[PDB]
């Protein structure tokens, strides 16, 4: 076949930036490159094809450029639709091929969260389950990752973390990281830790409870 | 000019279905596009119908269960599955074929479940006794076992709009659970009222959960 690899799967500028993009094929491709945007509703739209032709609609910001194998989509005075998510594809032969993407966040300063650790609500008690929740708030960069480590017990079985978006009012991210098990099970260990690793420490910041 | 997908759609394996794609502009002059994206995934050519001849080309592991139909007189392409398997769900696009995929449509989100329509089980998340070592505290709706999507969750039918996070939903137990965060200062917790609204379309569940 013929791939296309995008050098970076993600990359973080500022507004009035400006950034390269690139892609590269498996072998030449003549200029049958195409770059495309998605945005976070779904929707794509074409943008430049043939290597270079500005689409019909797309502002003068937006450049392309490459032979062989390699092209570059430049955008230039990077403004607030463009924080969206870009595709490169091939027009040379069956199959069409596009590469894996590469979403354009905001840059800005680093932030720990704001965690806090929740006992599993007594209506649910009184039912089956518990569950107990973690969230971890506005931080920067996106990169956190946590265990459950209830006094050497990690139960990284049935847990679900999740994530949210470069919140638009101040371009940070919030995770939630619940997890839930039996009224049993949980009436038997009485002891749940949470732990988070993330940029601003090198100290694992843990919250608890223990009952 | 444009593309207007059909869906969303919910089917049980084995089931089959018939996405549709409508158009504005001189129909039989330009070929059409397929193409599956799935949720942590790029995006991948499935294959082509073209228009005036109705012969179709398919990419190679879309053979099969994949089939193009095209509906002329209205404008109208098709794209059936049968056997629908887990495999099968994401957006999937048209776009019609030219210098480039020139014009895409919104996309089409098929979902397969054999699973029924749930309503959910919002329980209140609090600190209790955690004495608040800070000047912000915290609270949360915890909403899971449900189907389908999605969930609208509010805080205070709108009023309590900043210091809100609503989780994406994750499935686990073949069933959804979502949770959402409110943070509001040290004073207006308690003695105000703070209390999370979830409401499932599907279920005409309605419920209002208030915090401790």
């Amino acid at each position: 076949d013929i791939q296309m690899t995008q050098t970076t799967s993600s990359l973080s500028a500022s507004l009035g930036d400006r950034v390269t993009i690139s892609c590269r094929e498996s072998q030449d491709i003549s200029n049958s490159l195409n770059w495309y945007q998605q945005k976070p509703d779904g929707t794509v739209k074409l943008l430049i094809y043939y290597t270079s032709r500005l689409h019909s609609g797309v502002p003068s910001r937006f450049s392309g450029s490459g032979t062989g194998t390699d092209y570059s989509l430049t955008i230039s005075n990077l403004e607030q639709e463009d924080f969206a998510t870009y595709f490169c594809q091939q027009g040379n032969t069956l199959p069409y091929t596009f590469g894996g993407g590469t979403k354009l966040e905001i840059k800005r300063a680093d932030a720990a969260q704001t965690v806090s650790i929740f006992p599993p609500s007594s209506e649910q008690l009184t039912s089956g389950g518990a569950s107990v929740v973690c969230f971890l708030n506005n931080f920067y960069p996106k990169d956190i990752n946590v265990k459950w480590k209830i006094d050497g017990s990690e139960r990284q079985n049935g847990v679900l973390n999740s994530w949210t978006d470069q919140d638009s009012k101040d371009s940070t991210y919030s995770m939630s990281s619940t997890l839930t098990l039996t009224k049993d099970e949980y009436e038997r260990h009485n002891s749940y830790t949470c732990e988070a690793t993330h940029k601003t420490s090198t100290s694992p910041i843990v919250k608890s409870f223990n009952r | 000019v444009q593309l207007q997908q059909s869906g969303p759609e919910l089917k049980k394996p084995g089931e089959t279905v018939k996405i549709s794609c409508k158009l504005w502009y001189t129909f039989t002059d330009y070929g059409m596009n397929w193409v599956k994206q799935a949720p942590g995934k790029g995006l991948k050519w499935m294959g082509w119908i073209q228009t005036n001849t109705e012969e179709p080309t398919y990419g190679a592991e879309f053979k099969g269960r994949f089939a193009f139909s095209l509906e002329t007189s209205a404008f109208t392409a098709y794209k059936q599955i049968n056997n629908l398997k887990n495999e099968d769900m994401a957006t999937y696009f048209c776009a019609r074929v030219e210098a480039g995929f020139d014009y895409w449509a919104q996309g089409t989100t098929l979902t397969v479940s054999s699973a029924k329509t749930t309503p959910p089980s919002v329980y209140p998340l609090a600190p209790g006794s955690a004495a608040q070592t800070n000047s912000m505290v915290t609270l949360g709706c915890l909403v899971k076992g449900y189907f389908p999507e999605p969930v609208t969750v509010t805080w205070n039918s709108g009023s309590l709009s900043s210091g809100v996070h609503t989780f994406p939903a994750v499935l686990q137990s073949d069933l959804y659970t979502l949770s959402s965060s409110v943070t509001v200062p040290s004073s207006p917790r308690p003695s105000e009222t703070v209390t999370c609204n979830v409401a499932h379309p599907a279920s005409s569940t309605k419920v209002d959960k208030k915090i401790i």
